[PDB]
RNA sequence: UUGACAUUGUGAAGAGACAUAGUUUCUUUACUUAUUCAAUGAAGCGGAGCUGGAUCCACGUUCUAGCAUUCAAGGUCCCAUUCGGGGCUGAUCCGGGUU
RNA sequence: GCUUGUGACGGCCCGUGAAAAUCCACAGGAAGGAAUAGUUUUCAUGCCAGGUCGUACUGAUAACCGCAGCAGGUCUCCAAG
RNA sequence: GAUGGGGAAGCUCCGUUUCAAAGGCCUGAUUUUAUGCAGGCCACCAUCGAAAGGGAAUCCGGUUAAGAUUCCGGAACCUGG
C-alpha cells in the first residue's frame, strides 16, 4: 500500500 | 473605408517608444560561444606559418565527390556482417577482402612501406600535429595524397563518428582504371595546382573596421 | 611605534562614510545613442537638500527610449533651476541654464558644471557648491577641449565629454562663521569621523612622532 | 497562521490552463492531444473565470489538474518518448 | 481599504482619487491648447518648408 | 625610484654585413592580434547609399509641471471571406568587432 | 487646574531629521457579457476553517550581577488631597 | 554571508550582483511531407539580521489555592476559500 520510491504510481483514477 | 485612419509612428529621437529591432549583432553570448568565435577570428588574423596554412587547400567539389565515390565502394565491412561471415567460416570447418585503410598510426606504417596507393588526410584535425607531416611523408615517399574537408566525412567512410587518415591499398580490377584515373586527376588539380601557393604564409587579414579605417587613410593621403 | 590615525584610517572600520539619509550618488545619465545624436527633455519634479552635500539635488524625470516607462536622474542643481523647468540633454540641446551639452558644441568663455573627465563616467569636476569650469578653448584636430578647473589648473579633456551649463547653487556657504563646536559636531555628524582632532604634539611620543618634549 | 496568498486555492488550483498542462507534462501540443483523447480527458468550463484566470475574460481551454496528474502516468507517454529515440 | 466598498476609495471622475478636481481641470487645458499649438505648428511648418 | 631579461606580435622608410640576386642587426614611423583600463539594458558601431535636401545635415522632438505601452495604424499583394489569416513596406543595404 | 492625545501654526539648522514587506487607487482596454433572458461575489445575507512555540512568579536593602538573604549596580509605564 | 569566479602550500580569503547558458509566462490544425515542438514575451539575483522600528483582526462580566485580553457566558472582528 505504502510507497517504496519516491516516484509512484499506485493506481487509482 | 471611413472607419479607418491612418496614424503615422515618429520613431526618432524623443519621439514614441523604438520598435522590436534585429539585435543579434549585439547579443551577449554564451562564453563558449564567444571564445570558438574568438578562436577562429584569431586564426584568421594572425600569420599562418606554411605547414599549417597548407591544410586550407583542399579537394574541390567535383574532384571530392569522386573521391568519395570510389571510396563508399570499399567502405568495411560492418559488425553485423562480420557475425555473418563467422558462422559461415565454421559450416565449412571466405574470399579476400578489399576494404579502406584507417587508423592514423596504420596507415602512417603503410605510407612509409609504400604500400599506400592513395591517402586521404582530414584538414579538421586538433591537435594538428597528429597529421601536420604527414603530407611531407606521403611527398618524401612518392605516396599520392589529398587533404579533404571532414574528419566526420572520413569517419562515415569507415563507420566511425571521425577519422583523421583513409588510405587506399588494394583495389578490384574493376575499380583499378578509376583508381589511376583519379590519381592523374588529383594530381593536376591539388597536388600541381597548389604546389607553390602551399609555401606561403597566411591569414593576412585585417578585420572590416580596421579595414575600412585602412581604406580611408589610404584615400586621405592619395586625394586631398 | 604604535600605529596612528593617519594609518588606521585605511582599515575602514570606524572611519566610513555616513551615508543613510543620502538621496542617492549624483551622476548624469548614462551616455546613450540619443544624447550622442540629437537629444532627449526631462522634467525637473524636485531639488531637494542631500545630508553632508552643501549643494542642493534636482530630480529630473525622463522617458526610456526603448520601454514604456520613466527613468528618474539625480543631478546636482545649478543656480536657477526651478521646479517644472524642461531640461535637455544631448549633442544638440541649446545654451541655457541646467542644459547638459557636450564640451566641443559650446564656445569659448562658457562656464560649465559636473563636467566629465572622460566621456561616459557621468560627471566628475566642479561639483561642490559656487564652483564651475570655464572653457578655455578648441583643438578641433584632436578633438579636444581645453577648460580651467577650480583650483586654477588647466586640463585638456575630450570634446565627447559632456557638462551642464551654469554654476553649482548653493555659493556662498563657506563665508559664514560656524561660531560653535556643536555647529561642527552637527555639520561632520552626516559626513564621516574625521571630528573632532587632536594635535599630534599635545600626543605622546608612542602616538605621535611629533608627541614629547 | 499568517495571511494567505490570493489565487493560490479553490478555482485557481482545481484548473490548468492547455498551454500549463502542456508545460508540465513536457510534450509536444500535438503529443498532449492524442493523450488527452486516448485517456478521455475533456475540457471543463469553471463557474468563477476570472477566479480560475487571475481575472482575465480572454477565452481558455481548462482542464482538471488531478486528471492531468493522473495523466503523468501513462505509459503510452514513454512510449511516445521511446518513438522520438528511435526516430 | 481592502475591506472597505469602491465608493469609498473613489471620487466620480477622470483620475478620481488619485489626482485633484484642479489638477486634472489643468491638465485638461494643457493637453488640449498643446494639441491645437501642435496642429498650428505642423501647419506652419509644412508652409514654410514649401516656401522656402 | 632606476636598469636588464621574459611575456612580445605585423608593416613601411632610412642605414649595416654573404662580394650589386634579399638572410638577419640599428634607428624612425605606423598597425592590431597579445596585454591593460572603463561602461552597458552588451540598442543603434563602421562603411556604403545613382537614399534626399543644402563638404554638411537629418528639414521626424524647444512658449506650457498634459499624453505617448497590447506583433502599429495605413498602403499594397495573396487567401476562399468567416469571428479573419499570411507577405513586402511602414522602419534602405552590407560587415567575420557590444561600445 | 494636572496628565495625556490631537489640530492649525510659528522658530531653528553649512543638522532639513530610515528602509522594506504590504494595501489601495488611477491611466489603459487584451477581452467577456442581455431579450425572453443575461451580467455584477469592491451591496447585504448565508456556509467552512484558522497549525507550531512562549504564557506561573520575582524584577530586587532576600528570587538578576557583585564567591552571600552584600547599605553597591541594573531599562521602562500609571500616579490622589 | 553562500553561489558564479578569482587568490592561497593549506587551514581558508575576497566579493554580494558581478565576470554566469543563474527562469518564468503566452499562443498554436504554424498550409500541414503525414508517429520527432513551432512562433513569441519579460527580465536581476541566495540566505540571515529588531519579543522597544514596520505590521490583518477582541471586548466586557464572571471564575482559581495558584491561570487569564488565552478558561466560562455573552457580544464582535480579520484572513482565505
Ligand atoms: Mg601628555
Ligand atoms: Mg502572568
Ligand atoms: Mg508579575
Ligand atoms: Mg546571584
Ligand atoms: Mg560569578
Ligand atoms: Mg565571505
Ligand atoms: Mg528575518
Ligand atoms: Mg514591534
Ligand atoms: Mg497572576
Ligand atoms: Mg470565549
Amino acid at each position: 500500500k505504502k510507497s517504496t520510491t519516491s516516484w509512484s504510481t499506485a493506481s487509482v483514477r | 473605408n471611413p472607419l479607418t485612419h491612418s496614424t503615422p509612428k515618429n520613431f526618432g529621437i524623443g519621439q514614441a517608444v523604438q520598435p522590436k529591432r534585429n539585435l543579434s549583432r549585439y547579443v551577449k553570448w554564451p562564453e563558449y560561444v564567444r571564445v570558438q568565435r574568438q578562436k577562429k577570428i584569431l586564426s584568421i588574423r594572425l600569420k599562418v606559418p606554411p605547414t599549417i596554412a597548407q591544410f586550407q587547400y583542399t579537394l574541390d567539389r567535383n574532384t571530392a565527390a569522386e573521391t568519395f565515390k570510389l571510396f563508399n565502394k570499399y567502405r568495411p565491412e560492418t559488425a553485423a556482417e562480420k557475425k555473418e561471415r563467422l558462422t559461415k567460416e565454421a559450416a565449412a570447418v571466405s574470399p579476400k577482402p578489399y576494404a579502406v585503410k584507417y587508423g592514423l598510426n596504420h596507415v602512417v606504417a603503410l605510407i612509409e612501406n609504400k604500400k599506400a596507393k592513395l591517402v586521404l588526410i582530414a584538414n579538421d584535425v586538433d591537435p594538428i600535429e597528429l597529421v601536420v607531416f604527414l603530407p611531407a611523408l606521403c611527398k618524401k615517399m612518392g605516396v599520392p595524397y589529398a587533404i579533404v574537408k571532414g574528419k566526420a566525412r572520413l569517419g562515415t567512410l569507415v563507420n566511425q563518428k571521425t577519422s583523421a587518415v583513409a588510405a587506399l591499398t588494394e583495389v578490384r580490377a574493376e575499380d583499378e582504371a578509376a583508381l589511376a584515373k583519379l590519381v592523374s586527376t588529383i594530381d593536376a588539380n591539388f597536388a600541381d595546382k597548389y604546389d607553390e601557393v602551399k609555401k606561403h604564409w597566411g591569414g593576412g587579414i585585417l578585420g572590416n573596421k580596421a579595414q575600412a579605417k585602412m581604406d580611408k587613410r589610404a584615400k586621405n593621403s592619395d586625394s586631398a | 611605534g604604535r600605529v596612528i590615525r593617519n594609518q588606521r584610517k585605511g582599515a575602514g572600520s570606524i572611519f566610513t562614510s555616513h551615508t543613510r539619509l543620502r538621496q542617492g550618488a549624483a551622476k548624469l545619465r548614462t551616455l546613450d545613442y540619443a544624447e550622442r545624436h540629437g537629444y532627449i527633455r526631462g522634467i525637473v519634479k524636485q531639488i531637494v537638500h542631500d545630508s553632508g552635500r552643501g549643494a542642493p539635488l534636482a530630480k529630473v524625470v525622463f522617458r526610456d527610449p526603448y520601454k514604456y516607462r520613466l527613468r528618474e536622474e539625480i543631478f546636482i542643481a545649478n543656480e536657477g533651476v526651478h521646479t517644472g523647468q524642461f531640461i535637455y540633454a544631448g549633442k544638440k540641446a541649446s545654451l541655457n541654464v541646467g542644459n547638459v551639452l557636450p564640451l566641443g558644441s559650446v564656445p569659448e568663455g562658457t562656464i560649465v558644471s559636473n563636467v566629465e573627465e572622460k566621456p561616459g563616467d557621468r560627471g566628475a569636476l566642479a561639483r561642490a557648491s559656487g564652483n564651475y569650469v570655464i572653457i578655455i578653448g578648441h583643438n578641433p584636430d584632436e578633438n579636444k577641449t581645453r577648460v580651467r578647473l577650480p583650483s586654477g589648473a588647466k586640463k585638456v579633456i575630450s570634446s565627447d565629454a559632456r557638462g551642464v551649463i551654469g554654476v553649482i547653487a548653493g555659493g556662498g556657504r563657506v563665508d559664514k562663521p560656524l561660531l560653535k563646536a556643536g555647529r561642527a559636531f552637527h555639520k561632520y555628524r552626516l559626513k564621516r569621523n574625521s571630528w573632532p582632532k587632536t594635535r599630534g604634539v599635545a600626543m605622546n611620543p608612542v602616538d605621535h612622532p611629533h608627541g614629547g618634549g | 497562521m499568517r495571511i494567505k496568498k490570493k489565487n493560490t486555492r479553490g478555482n485557481a488550483r482545481n484548473f490548468i490552463t492547455r498551454s500549463q498542462a502542456v508545460r508540465k507534462l513536457q510534450v509536444s501540443l500535438a503529443d498532449f492531444r492524442r493523450l488527452c483523447i486516448f485517456k478521455g480527458i475533456y475540457p471543463r468550463e469553471p463557474r468563477n473565470k476570472k477566479k480560475a484566470n487571475k481575472g482575465s475574460t480572454a477565452p481558455t481551454t481548462f482542464y482538471y489538474a488531478k486528471d492531468i496528474q493522473y495523466l503523468m502516468h501513462e505509459p503510452v507517454l514513454a512510449k511516445f518518448r521511446e518513438h522520438k529515440t528511435f526516430a | 481599504y481592502a475591506t472597505v466598498s469602491k465608493t469609498h476609495k473613489t471620487v466620480s471622475r477622470a483620475y478620481g482619487g488619485s489626482r485633484c478636481a484642479n489638477c486634472v481641470k489643468e491638465r485638461i487645458i494643457r493637453a488640449f491648447l498643446i494639441e491645437e499649438q501642435k496642429i498650428v505648428k505642423k501647419v506652419v511648418k509644412e508652409q514654410t518648408e514649401a516656401a522656402k
